[PDB]
């Protein structure tokens, strides 16, 4: 009779909590399970943040769990209240399709990996475009909140660890005339913009730039996935290119290369010695799990080469790296599929890039 | 004048009684609205505990308020009444113990105020006692416990704006969320050079690290640590990893006890409600749930804050800044002695220094 381990999983559907079953299943299956046998434990998203931590402790703490998946909901509803009731404890939380970059604070968030990177990262792939195309000066126009300054951070150090940011352009967020910030823009003699911004700032955006004449030949833009989604894309100019995180919103491939990285890792840590239970339940219990800290460790420097959404391991700050994304071009009002950032090189694909104007 | 719901909790022993005494300034509300208080105690100080009270609470009764205080260090209560709060948006006062100990970045939506001493205060009184005793050469050590960024940046905006010959050698940035198997942390600590070392962790962090550092030399003689309020914590609490010579600043309870603490409280949130109640005719309904915030948030806001930072009580100044903080806190400085007992040697009052000691003896 091996040791049972529970998973926990807070998920958006019953399909996916038995999805999350099968895949634990699985893990079993393939793995010596002799010694040590996994569970799962699962509940989907309360309607509101209190219930949510309660449901935590009720749910998932009590029995027991090492590791708790987390999606994000596609209906206000974050995965923030689980990551501050089970870092009470520190039992590692793993975000399953969460892009805000304010989760890789570990101030905020002490024991939270991801297996989706954070919108910043989306700066890695831009620098990689402007070493292809050789755009050796851009201007960068972000929102002035934490998004922005975030990838603002992340492609200002890969500039300065070549091309060059002639200028960096924060605005407020929900200013809906941007004139003044855009004219200051359009003064400076680079003419390859960087955008970073939600989807009704990045209307904002386009529109003020149409009025400019800044959207058409000589211009070009270059955007993230929230640039070119909802409202966004419905006034985007012609000759955009933006990205699309490739399996970004499948809970379904994501519950599965967590669970097999989570099983991974806690058959790694089994081979350690003085390895503690997790607290059973919330109440009365204040003090950490004690091995919690070296469950984090091993998660951090897991790798798992043959995910379903490619080449799994985590960063410093728990985040995915080898992520890969579509780069879309929107050409004739379109958004087409011009190549691919596989998670290290750039791939043209077959289909011609058609720039603003041409 | 109608009544409005205070609960107050108090987490382990308390003198209920000398409380309830020294809230007999009772027939001392002559406002717009006067308190009907209700004392309750709390056992444990997990999440699941403390939420269900709260909303138990809310939902037997009509809270305009809540004031808390607990007998413990652990600073994560501060952090769970500040989410309670946001939630629900209820003014939440956290008066003593974890609940009083600092949280940097409370939630926007938040009404959770906490009496003793901001991150960048205590900083500053830091900076004022290494001045006086010309200790200008230092190195900082903090965790990634939020506020940390705070307290670098507060030391280091102070001493580039000042004339004083400081010099701030080594500034190291702890990760205690995972494991030390590596000796990592013993690696980090042992390129600290400086006889000056200011530690900002919470109290659990500290005992570790303190650990750590004794094993490869920095605590002995030579070596002067200096932390804040809730690296002390509760001082009848001594952790045997503390080093004799360590010096903190402190708003545990020395002069300023829970009696007088809960009867401020409750000043506090009633005078904020008459405050409002005589300005728009209105205050906001108690929420008769926790369950339901998510219907009910278009009809909810943080109106109170306005009124709930800005009042004075029987002459006294008990204004809150808006990050959550006391505004003019009497802190104490305390130092560690060779009987490991916490020991008065200073006053921070007026926005000046009193040390005890001219010269430190040997400790
Ligand atoms: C994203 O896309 C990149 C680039 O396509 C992939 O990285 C490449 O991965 C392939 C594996 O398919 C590697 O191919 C191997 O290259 C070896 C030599 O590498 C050196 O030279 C290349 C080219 O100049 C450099 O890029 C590289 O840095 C090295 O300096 C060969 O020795 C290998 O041949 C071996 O296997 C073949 C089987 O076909 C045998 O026939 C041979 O005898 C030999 O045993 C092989 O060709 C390539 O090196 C990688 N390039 C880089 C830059 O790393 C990523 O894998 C891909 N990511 C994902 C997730 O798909
Ligand atoms: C990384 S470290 O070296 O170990 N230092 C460190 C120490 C503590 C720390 O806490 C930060 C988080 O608690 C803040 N957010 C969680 C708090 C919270 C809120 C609501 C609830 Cl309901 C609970 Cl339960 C808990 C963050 C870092
Ligand atoms: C999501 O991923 C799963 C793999 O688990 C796959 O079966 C499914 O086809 C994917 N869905 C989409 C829309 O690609
Ligand atoms: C834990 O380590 C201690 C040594 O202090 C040892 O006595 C005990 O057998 C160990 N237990 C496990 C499960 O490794
Ligand atoms: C707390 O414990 C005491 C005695 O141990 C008990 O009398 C009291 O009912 C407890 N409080 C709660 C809320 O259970
Ligand atoms: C509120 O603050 C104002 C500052 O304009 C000041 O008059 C006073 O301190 C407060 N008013 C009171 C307490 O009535
Ligand atoms: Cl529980
Ligand atoms: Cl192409
Ligand atoms: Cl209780
Ligand atoms: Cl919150
Ligand atoms: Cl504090
Ligand atoms: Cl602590
Ligand atoms: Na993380």
């Amino acid at each position: 009779d091996p040791k049972i381990v529970n998973i926990g999983a807070v998920l958006s559907t019953k399909k996916h909590e038995q999805i999350f079953r099968e895949a634990v299943n699985q893990a079993n299956k393939r793995h010596f399970t002799r010694k040590i046998q996994l569970q799962a434990t699962s509940v989907t998203h309360r309607p509101n943040a209190i219930q949510m931590a309660l449901s935590v402790c009720e749910d998932l703490i009590s029995s027991q769990v090492y590791a708790i998946l987390v999606s994000h909901p596609p209906a206000h509803l974050t995965p923030t209240p689980i990551s501050y009731t089970a870092g009470f404890y520190r039992i590692p939380v793993i975000g399953l399709t969460t892009r805000m970059s304010i989760y890789s604070d570990k101030s905020i968030h002490l024991s939270f990996l991801r297996t989706v990177p954070p919108y910043s990262h989306q700066a890695l792939v831009w620098f990689e475009m402007m070493r292809l195309f050789n755009w050796n000066h851009v201007i960068l126009i972000v929102s002035d909140d934490h998004e922005g300054r975030a990838a603002q951070k992340k492609l200002e150090t890969l500039l300065e660890g070549g091309p060059k940011a002639d200028k960096v352009l924060q605005f407020e967020p929900g200013t809906k005339n941007l004139t003044a910030l855009l004219l200051e823009a359009k003064e400076l003699e680079a003419r390859v913009i960087i955008l970073s911004a939600s989807e009704d700032d990045a209307t904002a955006v386009y529109k003020s730039a149409a009025m400019l004449d800044m959207t058409g030949a000589g211009y070009v833009w270059l955007v993230g996935e929230r640039e070119i989604s909802g409202s966004a894309l419905r006034y985007a100019p012609d000759g955009i290119i933006g990205l699309q995180l490739i399996n970004g919103k499948n809970e379904s491939a994501h519950i599965s290369d967590a669970v097999a990285v989570v099983a991974q890792a806690i058959h790694e840590l089994f081979e350690m010695e003085n390895i503690t239970d997790p607290p059973r339940g919330c109440v009365g219990n204040t003090n950490i799990w004690k091995t919690g800290p070296l469950f984090k460790r091993v998660l951090m420097s897991s790798k798992y080469p043959d995910g379903v959404t490619g080449r799994i391991e985590f960063n410093e700050d728990g985040d995915r790296k080898f992520a890969q994304y579509s780069i879309m071009n929107l050409q004739n009002r379109k958004l087409v599929q011009v190549g691919i950032f596989n998670g290290s090189y750039i791939i043209q694909n077959d289909r011609k890039i058609i720039w603003p104007g041409g | 004048p109608p009544s409005i719901g205070i609960a107050v909790i108090l987490v382990g022993t308390s003198d209920e009684v000398a409380i309830k005494d020294a809230h007999e300034k009772d027939d001392f509300h002559h406002l717009s609205v006067v308190p009907r208080v209700e004392l309750v105690a709390m056992n444990e100080t997990d999440p699941k505990s403390i939420i269900t009270r709260i909303c138990d609470l809310m939902s037997d009764r009509k809270i305009q308020g809540v004031v808390f205080a607990d007998d413990t260090d652990q600073e994560a209560i501060a952090q769970i009444l500040d989410f309670i709060s946001a939630q629900t948006l209820t003014p939440i006062l956290g008066i003593h113990g974890g609940s009083s100990m600092i949280m940097a970045d409370k939630d926007e939506s938040s009404m959770f105020f906490q009496f003793g001493p901001s991150i960048e205060q205590q900083a500053s009184v830091m900076l004022n006692i290494m001045e006086e005793y010309d200790w200008y050469i230092f190195s900082i050590v903090t965790t990634y416990f939020p506020g940390y960024q705070d307290f670098v940046n507060k030391i280091r905006s102070t001493i580039e704006n000042s004339f004083v010959g400081w010099e701030l050698e080594e500034v190291l940035l702890l990760d205690m969320s995972l494991d030390d198997g590596d000796s990592k942390i013993q690696n980090q600590l042992k390129k600290l050079q400086s006889p000056i070392i200011l530690l900002y962790c919470t109290k659990e962090e500290a005992t570790y690290i303190f650990e750590v550092a004794n094993s490869v030399g920095l605590t002995g003689y030579g070596y002067t640590w200096i932390v804040p309020s809730l690296v002390a914590g509760d001082t009848d609490t001594v952790p045997s990893e503390f080093p004799t010579g360590l010096i903190s600043v402190s708003y545990d309870e020395w002069d300023y006890g829970l009696p007088a603490r809960v009867r401020d409280g409750i000043a506090i949130i009633t005078t904020a409600a008459s405050d409002m109640l005589s300005e728009h005719s209105f205050i906001p309904e108690p929420k008769s749930s926790c369950y339901n915030t998510h219907e009910k948030r278009i009809y909810q806001s943080n109106m109170l804050n306005r009124y709930l930072i800005n009042v004075t009580f029987e002459g006294r100044d008990l204004s809150f800044s808006e990050d959550g903080y006391q505004m003019h806190p009497k802190l104490v400085i305390i130092l560690l002695n060779k009987e490991r007992k916490w020991e008065r040697v200073g006053k921070w009052k007026d926005k000046s220094l009193q040390m005890k000691y001219y010269v430190w003896p040997r400790m």
